[PDB]
């Protein structure tokens, strides 16, 4: 019961749910940002604060092409520059740097000890986080218009809305911390906003996780399953006919159709 | 205006008025429809029986409209109550006839599916199976866990906008596998997607 | 707002939780798009 939150610990996981870890425990000023498998590791352990840092082991976050190129890395507070350490977290996913204003946190490929980078802000999958110390992707069935949940179908090729049933493999998905909705049983498949498209809007569909801007969704607080940025679009039965058995994704005017439960 | 009414009516056409503070998100009174009686929960807010069903003899009830206090009442707790239409319907003729050996659990029923269904789009889809497959549930912990924890969640909500939407303290919830999820950050579907009202604690903005 | 059970289902039921939290809600206050309950009615 207070609302004032001074100082914070928690881990930062992301694409593929990777956590953000600083290369090999070393402390360093100008120490190395990776992706490494989650842990109970005090380099994989974060610290926001009101000020607006981030840290680790007890030196902030820090991004600068002048000093460091590219890469993130932690560095010493009291010696760097005061810009270079703000952060800022949005609800759908972005860490950012609020003085690099086209820029953002991003992972390039899903894999162990792959090295982050700041790159241009196109709200991609990959440049999707999630801060939370619970790291594991939530699992659960997502119901849409009509109590129907989303079913992955045709050997997990196409995706529509069929009619419950409890424990189908096929009905349940992972959310991921990077912004995907991965199948239930297999987390190489995974939700994509297709090219082929309907009445001039994107057909959703399955597709194998690349990491790109077709693939990152968020749940926003009016019950949409949202893409992120300032545009939104947001998924949606076309026309409330299951029969037609596809979801595009469309301007979100927020009727039944653009309504979605996650029923973990 | 403090308080807001809603009517529910039942299978045989019997309706009650029931009496929601807006301020706490509780039941404090209801009236049967063309009854002389109105009934009030011990720990109604004194607004509520000078506003409120004031053509009525206004009886107070014998426990509190708190969670605590209405499973003592019944003898029973909220994780035992099947809830759907059948009970829903039954609930509302108990508390039609001002039944005093059911009332606790009456309102069990009508809480759990008016008020924390509109707290929680979980619980409101819970109920809609309901009324969809014909069938009922009784809660387990991850209903349960929800409708315990509304006023810390709100809290934590409204403390996060003071460093980057991370919470206060860990608030521990449950899958409907029964398997914990220590939130602790506003960034989870879990809470976003799921709250739809939250609880006035601060003065706050996003 | 009044929800009658003997016409009732799931659709009637989900408008009518929805008219409990149309009205409850706030309009102008809400925080990462969650309304906070309204100071009056
Ligand atoms: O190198 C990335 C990686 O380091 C792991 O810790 C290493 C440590 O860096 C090395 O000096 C030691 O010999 O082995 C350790 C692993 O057993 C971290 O655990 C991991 O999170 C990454 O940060
Ligand atoms: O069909 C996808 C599409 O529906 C639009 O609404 C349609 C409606 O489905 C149809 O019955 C009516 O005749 O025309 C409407 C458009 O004027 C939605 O607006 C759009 O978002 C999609 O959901
Ligand atoms: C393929 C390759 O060069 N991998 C690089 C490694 O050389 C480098 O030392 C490290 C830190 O910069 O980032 C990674």
């Amino acid at each position: 019961n207070e609302c004032l939150v001074e100082t914070r610990t928690t881990r930062i996981s992301g694409r593929d749910a990777l956590c953000v870890d600083v290369a090999g425990a070393l402390t360093s000023d100008g120490s190395r940002l990776i992706l490494y498998p989650c842990g109970q590791q005090v380099n994989q352990k974060w610290t926001f604060h009101s000020d607006g840092t981030v840290r680790s082991l007890g030196k902030c976050l820090a991004t600068n092409n002048s000093k460091f190129g590219n890469l993130v890395v932690i560095y010493d507070c009291s010696k760097l520059a005061a810009e270079d350490i703000s952060w800022d977290v949005s609800v759908g996913g972005t860490i950012m740097n609020p003085n690099y204003e086209d820029l953002a946190l991003t992972s390039n490929k899903a894999t162990r000890s792959t090295n982050l980078t700041m790159e241009v802000n196109t709200y991609s999958a990959s440049q999707g986080w999630r801060v939370g110390n619970y790291v594991q992707p939530i699992i659960g069935s997502i119901v849409g218009l009509d109590d129907m949940c989303l079913e992955a179908t045709d050997g997990n090729t196409n995706m529509w809305l069929e009619e419950c049933v409890p424990n189908q493999r096929e009905q349940s998905w992972a959310l991921y911390s990077d912004g995907t909705i991965r199948v239930d049983d297999n987390r190489e498949l995974c939700v994509t906003a297709s090219s082929s498209t309907y009445d001039n809007w994107k057909v959703i569909t399955i597709l194998n996780c690349d990491g790109s801007n077709n693939q990152r969704w968020v749940f926003l607080a009016d019950g949409s399953i949202s893409t992120p940025g300032n545009q939104r679009l947001a998924m949606d039965v076309a026309r409330s006919d299951v029969d037609l058995k596809k979801i595009i994704l469309h301007r979100p005017h927020g009727d039944l159709n653009q309504q979605w439960v996650l029923f973990y | 205006n403090r308080f807001y009414l809603l009517t529910l009516t039942s299978n045989q056409d019997e309706s009650i008025t029931l009496a929601i503070d807006v301020e706490d998100m509780v039941a404090v009174a209801y009236q049967p429809a063309g009854s002389h009686e109105s009934y009030f929960f011990l720990n109604a807010p004194q607004i509520a029986f000078h506003t409120l069903f004031t053509d009525t003899h206004q009886n107070v009830l014998n426990f509190d409209n708190t969670f605590k206090s209405l499973e003592n009442a019944a003898g029973t707790t909220r994780q035992t109550i099947v809830l759907g239409v059948d009970p829903l319907d039954f609930a509302i003729s108990n508390l039609f006839n001002a039944d005093p050996k059911l009332l606790p659990l009456s309102f069990l029923v009508i809480i759990q599916m008016v008020l924390e269904a509109s707290k929680f789009r979980f619980i409101e889809q819970s109920v809609a199976y309901s009324f969809k497959n014909e069938k009922t549930f009784l809660p387990d912990l991850a209903i349960v866990s929800l409708e315990d924890n509304w006023s810390e969640i709100s809290l934590q909500i409204q403390a996060s906008t003071s460093l980057q939407g991370l919470f206060g303290s860990v608030v521990e919830l449950y899958n409907s596998n029964n398997e914990l999820i220590e939130v602790d950050s506003i960034y989870y579907p879990i809470i976003l997607a799921n709250v739809a009202l939250q609880l006035y604690h601060c003065q706050v903005s996003t | 707002a009044n929800l009658r059970l003997s016409e009732a289902n799931s659709g009637t039921y989900k408008t009518f939780i929805g008219r409990v939290r149309e009205e409850l809600g706030s309009e102008t206050y809400r925080l990462y798009g969650i309304p906070v309950l309204k100071h009056s009615l």
